[PDB]
RNA sequence: AGGACGACAUUAGACGAAUCAUCUGGAAAGAUGAAUCAAAGAAGGUAAUAAUCCUGUAGUCGAAAAUGUUGUCUCUCUUGAGUGGAUCCUGAGUACGACGGAGCACGUGAAAUUCCGUCGGAAUCUGGGAGGACCAUCUCCUAAGGCUAAAUACUCUCUAGUGACCGAUAGUGAACCAGUACCGUGAGGGAAAGGUGAAAAGCACCCCGGAAGGGGAGUGAAAUAGAACCUGAAACCGUGUGCUUACAAGUAGUCAGAGCCCGUUAAUGGGUGAUGGCGUGCCUUUUGUAGAAUGAACCGGCGAGUUACGAUUUGAUGCAAGGUUAAGCAGUAAAUGUGGAGCCGUAGCGAAAGCGAGUCUGAAUAGGGCGUUUAGUAUUUGGUCGUAGACCCGAAACCAGGUGAU
RNA sequence: UAACUUGGGAGUCAGAACAUGGGUGAUAAGGUCCGUGUUCGAAAGGGAAACAGCCCAGACCACCAGCUAAGGUCCCAAAAU
RNA sequence: GACAAUGGUAGGAGAGCGUUCUAAGGGCGUUGAAGCAUGAUCGUAAGGACAUGUGGAGCGCUUAGAAGUGAGAAUGCCGGUG
């Protein structure tokens, strides 16, 4: 209930403001309610099949009837010949359903506080550079050390550091008001500044 | 929580049976039909409610009524629901949607009485019960029918 | 996402035709007839293991009764007299011994006719 | 497409678990007896609502 | 109603940063070690798997010309507000009506509004219609003349993209000089057929044969990769072989067990079988089948409960007398923010007026039927229904629109 | 050791032979039609020479172990000339 | 250690292996991948391995999703061979 708080390489002052969306112990089973939906949400199902019907040809019965002495087939485009005509192809659908608005909030509340409550939290004040340099970020990212998924959190925007961190594998740069579920679980290291963290309990809060 | 790892729900996700695939399944060959008749047809099916040429059961029974054009419904707030607030100022069709006790009251908002008033209360209401205006004549307060 | 039976077939088909040798003529060497063959051993191998059990003590019977009238006996006043000897052994046994070792028998005989 | 009532169901009124019919031979012929003329109330629909709960859905 | 004065977008293209060394290898982009750019770790190619080898990407620039948006000015154009209303005009064979008929969700019915056909046929501001026939009163609005952008529906194409979409019996019929060979007089039907290698290095020469082919040599990491060419399974036709067969009655096995040959993923070992018991294949269909009932020549490959929208049910998970968003608008075609119009539930009874913890029939406070004492709700995994072709495969047959008297 | 109330999911509405009470038939049928039991259908084994319906008895798998049921005991073929 | 229960069609109810793709984590691959052939091995079934040949470049394993998911019959369709 008190995050330490550094600046770039220092200790500083640091906040307590963690409260109640830092601090739940994590209900698992909203976010498996919530890590599948956005997954199977990212992608464009667009796929599909010539059924029996829109395939080219079959006005003609080749055979007649009694008397020939093959089977009753009726059409040349009927699915068991090897010309077309699929049964039960895919048809073009979409994927997406949706969690009530408790549960929406509850899980992502539930996602940082796996975080924090056991195993990896750092909050680090502000920092800016103007012109967009990788290797000034990389630099920073091996001081205050974290492994190779790592998640920084600006407040609003950023004309840098969302430019620059572009590069690097294993790093994401998010707003705060951009955060979904699957990445925030697939990090391993948030990296906020202080100017976003008063907020994200001021709106999940 | 992480991803190679995540474990589902507690009884909550079955998986569904493919249907005529082998007969050791228990559904082999004709796959839950039968194996006959008008049901195992393929596409076949009964509209329900039909008992075969014999006429159905909303043919015997005689029909009566009509409805209305205008069945002014109103919203039937009970009496008991207004024992969680003070002061006794008034309620009102402004104010007794937006504590969350009514909503799209269609026309009227009546004082059915069936629980405890229990306040020298005062309303504001469209119309009444007659139980139900003795309880706040009872304890003391006016209206405006 | 199609997918296409590639070798859950034929890696299945020659556990059959491998399980299958020695069979006459064309019941080794293909699918849809020798799965039938296979299907019948099975379905004997569960019948006659239920005659090792009705053979071998129909054959002991056999190889007593030549060994017993040997002796003036016959077979049925035999295992009556030895019954009411108290012997509890076998028919195994009582070939066994009858046949590698007479001596043994012959006066095994002695005791059940003597309990008559 | 929606599920579509079949509008048969002008001869019942939801009840608050059962139906209610209205019984049934009423008029066009009195010959019949007189305290079988006094049955003319109305009785709830029997168990074969197994039959028909799919048609009468959204009178509700 | 036409047209000169002046910023962008298309139709070609530039520049574009960062690496070596060893090892196995035919050859490294691989392994191990030492480095470097990064607004560039999209993607492909290069003798294997490359951020730093090539073409590229991020970010920047360019346009003689010719069109499209267009900003500005220049031009055309152009008077607009009030009062008196003592007179004058406001869309004629029209609106309507009778008669048969189509459309309005509405089958002529109690039938307004709407258009066409035939025939009769008004009044004009105290007018004229319309408020589901019609009359009265009250509110609303002025037909029988014209014109009109945006929200919205479509892709044979063009430009740049994406895909829990297929990888040659799949995908379009058509990857392959496809609506082509080919069948029909005709209208119209309508196929099969991809892969040498890194590079053609595509076998110089010697030998048998007329040639085709072939054995050496030779290229190549590999020709057991030879232009029917990667990989090469089954049916099936063959070659010498270890055991076994010419006194025998057979749904072809299985369980005993002799003799001779071989030695394993080393285990109560593998192959062969002189002789005894035991015994009428499989699936569909049946009161019943070895059945002389049906189906299959054999081996490969393809080939049958699916999806959207709803309704009801249990299983799950949020919240609790409360639960819940639709379309839209912003946003990595991000599933998250807002939107409380609505739906369901908290109270039912009766056809209805209406009444209310109780109503209804009823002359009744009598007796009855249905209620009251509280759990519903939103999403989703299953089982099943409904509308769609809705487990697949099969009919003679109907109705449109045409081609044929050789 | 069942029964009943409620709620999801069906399948069957072509039966057959024996043993007995009956109608029809001719005290004819492996006939047809009812009652009532069993077995088969949906049940493999042992006996009835072979033989869905008769006679014993219900197979979770192994073993070269013992008693017994229905039918049998000179030989084919286990057991008494 | 007991104690009982386990024939079985139509049909109802559970637990399961395998095939193709994606997500995440973690690996094996010119000192030889996937398929192909052969073998006396392991699990109660579907099936899982491991050596040895042939093969010349892209695959597994755990967790979790989505389905064009399994072949012996349709006088089935197509290509081969009797
Ligand atoms: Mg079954
Ligand atoms: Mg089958
Ligand atoms: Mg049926
Ligand atoms: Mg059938
Ligand atoms: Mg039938
Ligand atoms: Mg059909
Ligand atoms: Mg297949
Ligand atoms: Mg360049
Ligand atoms: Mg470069
Ligand atoms: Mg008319
Ligand atoms: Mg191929
Ligand atoms: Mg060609
Ligand atoms: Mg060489
Ligand atoms: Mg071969
Ligand atoms: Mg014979
Ligand atoms: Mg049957
Ligand atoms: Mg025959
Ligand atoms: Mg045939
Ligand atoms: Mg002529
Ligand atoms: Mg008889
Ligand atoms: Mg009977
Ligand atoms: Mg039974
Ligand atoms: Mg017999
Ligand atoms: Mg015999
Ligand atoms: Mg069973
Ligand atoms: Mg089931
Ligand atoms: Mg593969
Ligand atoms: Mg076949
Ligand atoms: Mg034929």
């Amino acid at each position: 209930n008190y995050d330490v708080l550094k600046l770039d390489g220092t200790k500083s002052g640091s906040i307590e403001l963690s409260d109640a969306v830092f601090g739940i112990e994590p209900n698992n089973s909203v976010l498996f309610e919530a890590i599948n939906l956005q997954r199977a949400s990212l992608r464009q199902g667009t796929h599909a099949v010539k059924n029996r019907s829109a395939v080219s040809g079959g006005g003609r019965k080749p055979w007649k009837q009694k008397g020939t002495g093959r089977a009753r087939q009726g059409t040349i485009r009927a699915p068991q010949w090897r010309g077309g005509g699929i049964v039960f192809g895919p048809t073009p659908r979409s994927y997406a359903y949706k969690m009530p608005k408790k549960m929406r909030r509850l899980a992502l509340r539930s996602a940082l506080s796996f975080k924090a409550q056991e195993n990896g939290l750092t909050v680090v004040d502000a920092f800016n550079f103007e012109a967009p340099k990788t290797k000034e970020f990389k630099n920073v990212l091996s001081t205050l050390e974290q492994p190779k998924k790592v998640l920084v959190v600006t407040e609003n925007e950023d004309v840098n550091v969302e430019l620059s961190a572009r590069n690097i594998p294993g790093v994401q740069v998010t707003t705060a008001q951009g955060l979904n579920v699957l990445d925030i679980t697939n990090a391993d290291s948030l990296v906020i500044t202080e100017a976003a963290a008063k907020k994200v309990e001021e709106v999940l809060g | 929580m992480k991803l190679h790892e995540l474990k589902p729900a507690e009884g909550s996700r079955k998986e569904r049976n493919r249907v005529g695939r082998g007969v050791a399944t228990g559904n082999g060959k004709t796959s839950g039909r039968g194996h006959k008749g008008q049901k195992a047809r393929s596409g076949g099916g009964v509209r329900p409610g039909f008992e075969g040429g014999q006429l159905p059961l909303f043919r015997r029974l005689p029909k009566r009524g009509f409805t209305n054009i205008n069945r002014k419904e109103y919203a039937i707030v009970n009496l008991d629901q207004l024992n969680k607030f003070e002061d006794g100022t008034e309620v009102t069709p402004a104010l007794l949607v937006e504590s969350g006790v009514v909503k799209n009251e269609k026309s009227g908002i009546k004082i059915l009485g069936n629980g405890s008033l229990d306040k020298k209360l005062t309303v504001k209401a469209h119309k009444f019960s007659a139980s139900a205006a003795e309880a706040i004549d009872a304890k003391g307060g006016a209206h405006e029918v | 996402p199609r997918v296409k039976g590639g070798t859950v077939t034929r890696a299945r088909r020659k556990k059959t035709i491998k399980l299958a040798k020695g069979y006459f003529g064309s019941k080794h060497t293909l699918y849809k007839v020798a799965k039938q063959q296979v299907m019948k051993s099975g379905q004997y191998a569960f019948r006659d293991r239920r005659q090792r059990k009705r053979d071998f003590r129909k054959l002991w019977i056999t190889r007593i009764n030549a060994a017993a009238r040997q002796h003036e006996m016959s077979y049925s006043r035999l295992m009556n007299g030895l019954k009411k000897a108290g012997i509890d052994i076998n028919r195994k046994m009582l070939s066994e011994i009858a046949i590698s070792d007479e001596k043994a028998f012959a006066q095994l005989v002695t005791k059940a006719k003597d309990a008559l | 497409p929606k599920m579509k009532t079949h509008r048969g169901a002008a001869k019942r009124v939801k009840r608050t678990a059962s139906g209610q019919l209205k019984r049934s031979r009423a008029f066009t012929s009195h010959l019949f007896a007189n305290k079988s003329t006094k049955q003319k109330r109305q009785l709830r629909k029997a168990r074969l609502v197994s039959k028909s709960d799919m048609k009468r859905v959204k009178q509700l």
